[PDB]
RNA sequence: UUAGGCGGCCACAGCGGUGGGGUUGCCUCCCGUACCCAUCCCGAACACGGAAGAUAAGCCCACCAGCGUUCCGGGGAGUACUGGAGUGCGCGAGCCUCUGGGAAACCCGGUUCGCCGCCACC
RNA sequence: AGUGCAAGAGCAAAAGAUAGCUUGACAGUGUUCUUCCCAACGAGGAACGCUGACGCGAAAGCGUGGUCUAGCGAACCAAUU
RNA sequence: CCUGUCAAACUCCAAACUUACAGACGCCGUUUGACGCGGGGAUUCCGGUGCGCGGGGUA
């Protein structure tokens, strides 16, 4: 199914699983990543910023960060780096998969929904930035166009 | 609306902020009015008794005699005129 | 204390001073309230109305001015809180009051017990009290004679130099009587 | 000062948990009163499904009565520390445990004004052991 | 003292904003009325703020819009120095405008109909899509913006 | 108000903690069960009667801000959101300008360890 | 926590618990709100009185069934007081 | 302790706004009689579109 179908924020927030039943896991395998023993004593941090409010599937998460964690495999793989994907797919998704008669559809995804200008990841290098590369494959899987930012870094 | 019952939708209104819990001060639940006095009409949804339909919440009466110990306050619904029984536990002086 | 959400008494509930639900009840008959409160050595009672902002005594009596018109007893006895009932009841009178509730605050209402007896004394002085005769002492109760029986059983007097030995409900008389006509702030 | 803070004992309470009666009778000679009844609480698998129901009873001693039966009770036991109250109380044994307090305790336990006793004027099990042990018997 | 002047018409224009040009006498496009600077008229022009021009005019635009396009509560009549004396309080039409504008009075108190119903703007105005401030003819003007547009309507 | 009784508002008053106070006005703890009255068992409580002792509790007074709560300064923020207007922008989702309103979290600094009424009283 | 049952709402010297007593879950007739916002419409439902008779309490007072919002049925005909 | 996120059927907070009543200005009404009452006669109970706010639905 296209991201098309639920990429917008248009429908209220469905997430109180209380009232939902039948939701589909998440495909996200992990938000930490690399050297997780060790805090952001990283020099430099750069970030994946969104640049449109959009709903991004638990489909298009891990999709997005297995393509740039795997990649970060330019540094091992028990190389000196923290990533994170601050994102959790909350909202429920459904489908109408009768016509348009009781057409509340059936959980189907769940998927995020993220602000413009939210950072969706954010990474930890020392002046090492394979990780802006890391990313631009990143937001290769991911609906909004996006920025890539660096914060601690003035080792241009 | 699902269902028509008094208190259909008056989850916010008949309900108490957690601080203003527990029975509430008498003070008040014997206050006097004369026939003629404004007095606000507001639920105490500490107080069950000399209640009013959720409605009316908001109004802004006549009291005009009462019966028993509870007043009949009149008020206008929409375009209508009507007579409210209402205990002083429920009212408020205007001004 | 623990958080925003919790809820703390009235300040009158955690003195455990006022009793808010017998309180509501007491205020119903819209009438004037006959405080009865004891002490260990004294009894007291007012006689309150409500008010904007907060109650208005307009007649009290301590069992301690009770010596006032020649009192040479304990204070904290059956004769006393009867007295002192009268007493606030006439000043009460005076007041242009004619009737109340007996409130008996945190007191238990046990029959014959001095609240009783302010009680009974109050209406003796001219106040209308809805009561009942059968909860109030026998008279000889009030005058202090279970005390006067209680010092039969002497061997050593029951007042530790105070006046007399074998007691006097007699006393009392004689004070109800002084109380019952003319003198000052009566 | 003193005085009013030397402590003093305040009810010693007499009971069998029994699960079901006729061993009143030896508390009410062991003690000098009437024993009372224990009810139980909740439905369980020991065939106690009943709420209201004797299973046991109690005796609150007061003033001599108590001493006159902790004059024998405390010499039938020896324990002593770790199974004493943070409130400087103890329970040994038929069980017979022993409430102790300072003076103006009333203050908790009447209608009035009440109000719960600080944690100043509250006993210690030090100050507890002491009173106690300064009675006929030995701590630990 | 505030002169308004209605630029929008009323088809498609709010009920509750129409009444409120009504009250406050203009009941057409191009129609002017002077409005004193109070709570209770501050909260009527802004509720008004998107269809008409408002702003405070100088005495002598004041002068030349009374002369030329006040008139008396009813009739004809050219309100001209003459009138204004044998008529009002003043006893010329610039006596009358101080007053407006001191908010001493008002053209209902002096005779005259609340309404200067002014003339298309001669040269036309700024555009009603938007405001002063973007380019626009609406809302709030400066007195030598007022003016201006209060002259090209004379 | 050198200690009280009834309250109103019901945490600015809650929680915790320190200091001070009583041959007496007092309030208490306190002492004590013949009585009224009392414990499904206990004068514990309730109730009655009383002063040998005490200021240790309580209580009243003076204070502390660590938690909770109230309000204020400065910052966040005229941000978020929004009533009215637009032939402004955007493929669109949506954004912007003009006009009238205007927040929450949080941080830093103050405030708050109740205020007020009626009565009684060296 | 508990308060019979949905869900939401009330309750702490209680609206919950225990004990004891008691049958107001009473007859009669009303006022009002609701049913049906506004704005007409029946049954039903509720709130608040009065008259009469009672229950419990020292008493103020509380009891017009269950803490509140669901648990309801026209004419005709029958039986019943 | 530190760290990463949410809510139509969550709320320690909390707008704009909508709303009851009152006063003020405004406008209106007292020969154009308002507000209101009583009565005759209807039509009408397929609606649609723009904008703002929506709920459903890939649309
Ligand atoms: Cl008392
Ligand atoms: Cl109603
Ligand atoms: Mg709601
Ligand atoms: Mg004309
Ligand atoms: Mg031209
Ligand atoms: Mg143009
Ligand atoms: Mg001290
Ligand atoms: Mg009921
Ligand atoms: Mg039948
Ligand atoms: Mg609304
Ligand atoms: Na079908
Ligand atoms: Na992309
Ligand atoms: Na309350
Ligand atoms: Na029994
Ligand atoms: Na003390
Ligand atoms: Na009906």
């Amino acid at each position: 199914k296209p991201g098309a179908m639920y990429r917008n924020s248009s429908k209220p927030a469905y997430t109180r699983r209380e009232y939902i039943s039948g939701i589909p896991g998440k495909k996200i395998a992990q938000f930490d990543m690399g050297n997780n023993g060790a805090g952001p004593t990283y020099p430099a941090q750069v970030e994946l910023v969104v640049e449109k409010p959009v709903q991004i599937r638990h489909n298009a998460l891990e999709a997005a960060r297995v393509a740039a964690n795997r990649y970060v495999q330019n540094s091992g793989a028990a190389a000196n780096y923290k990533f994170r994907i601050r994102k959790f797919p909350f909202h429920v998704i459904r489908e109408n998969k009768d016509g348009m008669r009781a057409p509340f559809g059936k959980p189907v995804g769940t998927a995020a929904r993220v602000h413009g200008a939210n950072h969706i990841f954010i990474a930890w290098v020392n002046p090492d930035p394979n990780v802006e590369e890391a990313w631009r494959r990143a937001k290769m899987k991911v609906t909004p166009t996006i920025n890539i930012d660096s914060s601690p870094a003035g080792n241009a | 609306p699902s269902s028509n019952g008094p208190l259909e939708g008056t989850r916010g209104k008949l309900k108490n902020k957690p601080r203003d819990r527990g029975t509430s001060p008498p003070q008040r639940a014997v206050e006097e009015f004369d026939d003629g006095e404004k007095v606000h009409l507001k639920i105490d949804p500490s107080v069950p008794n000399g209640r009013f339909h959720p409605r009316f919440d908001g109004q802004t009466g006549t009291v005009e005699g009462k019966q028993g110990d509870a007043y009949k306050v009149d008020i206008v619904d929409g375009g209508k005129e009507k007579t409210i029984i209402v205990t002083a536990a429920h009212l408020r002086r205007q001004e | 204390a623990t958080g925003p959400r919790y809820k703390v008494p009235m300040r009158r509930r955690r003195e455990a001073r006022t009793d808010y639900h017998q309180r509501l009840r007491l205020l119903k008959s819209g009438k004037p309230r006959l405080v009865a409160r004891k002490s260990n050595k004294h009894v007291r009672a007012q006689l309150v109305t409500l008010g904007p902002n907060g109650d208005d005594t307009l007649a009290s009596a301590h069992s301690s001015d009770l010596a006032e018109y020649g009192w040479e007893a304990p204070t904290g006895n059956m004769p006393s809180a009867y007295l002192t009932g009268l007493l606030a009841g006439l000043r009460a009178q005076e007041a242009g009051v004619e009737e109340a509730v007996l409130d008996i605050g945190l007191n238990s209402p046990t029959p014959g017990s001095k609240v009783f007896a302010i009680q009974e004394g109050a209406i003796d002085a001219g106040l209308d009290i809805p009561h009942n005769d059968d909860v109030l002492a026998d008279w000889q109760r009030t005058r202090g004679a279970h005390i006067a029986e209680y010092d039969e059983q002497l061997e050593e007097p029951l007042y530790s130099g105070d006046f007399d030995a074998a007691d006097l409900p007699e006393h009392f008389d004689e004070l109800r009587e002084t109380l019952l006509d003319g003198d000052i702030e009566l | 000062f003193h005085e009013m803070r030397e402590p003093r004992i305040e009810k010693v309470v007499v009971h069998m948990g029994i699960g079901h009666a006729n061993a009143e009778d030896i508390l009410g000679e062991i003690t000098g009163q009437m024993p009372v009844r224990t009810k139980a609480k909740r439905t369980v698998g020991e065939f106690d499904i009943r709420e209201g129901d004797p299973i046991g009873a109690k005796v609150t001693l007061r003033d001599e009565m108590a001493e006159e039966f902790l004059q024998t009770a405390l010499p039938l036991a020896e324990l002593a520390t770790s199974q004493f109250d943070d409130t400087g109380n103890f329970s040994f044994g038929l069980d017979v445990t022993v409430n102790l307090v300072r003076p103006g305790y009333r203050v908790a336990k009447r209608d009035k004004a009440s109000r719960s006793i600080p944690t100043k004027h509250r006993l210690n099990p030090a100050d507890a052991v002491a009173f106690i042990e300064s009675t006929y018997d030995v701590e630990v | 003292m505030h002169a308004l002047v209605q630029l929008r018409g009323e088809v498609n224009m709010h009920t509750d904003i129409q009444d409120t040009l009504e009250m406050l006498n203009i009941h057409h496009v191009n129609h002017c009325t002077l409005v004193p600077e109070t709570d209770a008229y501050r909260g009527m022009v802004a509720k008004v703020n998107d269809f008409v021009a408002f702003g405070e005019p100088s005495q002598e635009t004041l002068e030349t819009v009374l002369a030329t396009r006040a008139e008396p509560l009813e009739g004809d009549a050219d309100v001209d120095d003459e009138w204004v004396a044998e008529h009002t309080d003043y006893d010329d039409i610039s006596g009358l405008a101080f007053a407006l504008l001191s908010e001493e009075t008002t053209l209902r108190e002096q005779g005259l109909s609340p309404t200067l119903r002014l003339h298309p703007p001669r040269g036309g105005h700024d555009g009603v899509k938007h405001p002063v401030k973007e380019g626009g003819q609406l809302g709030k003007h400066d007195t030598e913006g007022i003016d201006d547009l209060l002259e090209a309507m004379r």
